[PDB]
């Protein structure tokens, strides 16, 4: 189970830091899948409440939550599963999500009234953008409908000619960053 | 080179 193992542990912990944006509920159901993997099933005589340390089972945006109760009924939601089912869950779960494989960053937009947080993704079929706090997958692009970019060292930039009215601009340091990344996108195809 | 598209990955590998 080598391969399986190097996948649920780099999708968990891309999931764990923030890399692979996931919305609260979802975080309580790899969660589940976790404890799973970890403890076991679930015992009500063993698993008290304040036992699990939510910094090891959460993204941090989420431990504020107070989801304990969420994750330990998803944990208790897998039965007597066993360790590598779990595992097998757990990155099928994350690969049915849209987010998975897409580079983000977290930029912040203006709108037609203060500037908002959100996160900005790229992989080599599109471009989108996605909720900050819900992750509901907002607009898509298609790398093949910009007609241009350019980043700023506190700017990031998209000219999508003819198919949106109006550039996309974008507060970010890593503006040259997100450009070097789709730059190296358009290079492959050609 | 040939793992650029296509490239399907095999979960079961040194299972």
């Amino acid at each position: 189970p080598v391969q399986l193992n190097l996948l649920y542990v780099q999708a968990r912990d891309d999931i764990l830091n923030g890399s692979h944006p996931v919305s609260f509920d979802k975080a309580c159901e790899f969660a589940g899948y976790q404890c799973q993997i970890q403890f076991g099933p679930h015992n009500e005589q063993k698993h008290k409440p304040g036992f699990l340390e939510l910094k090891d089972f959460l993204p941090k945006e989420y431990i504020k939550q107070k989801g304990e109760r969420k994750i330990f009924m998803a944990h208790k939601n897998c039965g007597n599963m066993s360790e590598i089912e779990a595992k097998v869950r757990y990155v099928k779960l994350a690969r049915s999500l849209k987010t998975y494989g897409v580079s983000f960053f977290l930029v912040k937009e203006k709108m037609k009234g203060k500037l908002v947080p959100r996160l900005l993704g790229i992989t080599k079929e599109c471009v989108m953008r996605v909720d900050e706090k819900t992750k509901e997958v907002i607009q898509e692009w298609s790398l093949t409908n910009i007609k241009r970019w350019a980043a700023s060292p506190k700017s990031f930039t998209l000219d999508f000619g003819d198919y949106q009215d109006g550039y996309y601009s974008v507060q970010t340091t890593e503006g040259e960053q997100i450009a070097q990344l789709i730059a190296g996108y358009i290079d492959i195809i050609l | 080179d040939p793992f650029t598209q296509n490239g399907y990955e095999n979960p079961t590998y040194k299972f």
